[PDB]
């Protein structure tokens, strides 16, 4: 966690339901967006920190 | 593995989204449709609804 | 000499051009644009914004 890894996502298309339908996740707290609503949207860039 | 459920390790991922006053490069799965002109229409251009 | 009449035009322009600029203020909401909130949040979340 002191040196977290970031993946850039760009020039691409997604389906966030493949994530939000999964029971595998113990938490899925979205801020400034609804998870169900993500499939209506587009973004300049997305960053996936881990 | 003897640690309690709060003391155990968790994997964490943070999806960060940005939509500037600049064109999109990532989108959801929704399929496009034909353009219509001079009629009154509801629209969604890249999340500009 | 007609400053009295042009002042009446100026004050109504200053009033309306302030009333219209206040549409762009957030007041602590996620966006000044009502269609962003309705494109991004579900009913129970969006009504609070």
């Amino acid at each position: 966690v002191y040196a977290w890894n970031r993946k850039r996502i760009s020039n691409c298309v997604a389906d966030y339901s493949v994530l939000y339908n999964s029971a595998s996740f113990s938490t899925f707290k979205c801020y400034g967006v609804s998870p169900t609503k993500l499939n209506d949207l587009c973004f300049t860039n997305v960053y996936a920190d881990s | 593995p003897t640690y309690g459920v709060g003391y155990q390790p968790y994997r964490v991922v943070v999806l960060s989204f940005e939509l500037l006053h600049a064109p999109a490069t990532v989108c959801g799965p929704k399929k496009s449709t034909n353009l219509v002109k001079n009629k009154c229409v509801n629209f969604n251009f890249n999340g500009l609804t | 000499a007609l400053g009295k009449l042009q002042d009446v035009v100026n004050q109504n322009a200053q009033a309306l051009n302030t009333l219209v600029k206040q549409l762009s203020s957030n007041f602590g909401a996620i966006s000044s644009v009502l269609n962003d909130i309705l494109a991004r949040l579900d009913k129970v979340e969006a009504e609070v914004q």
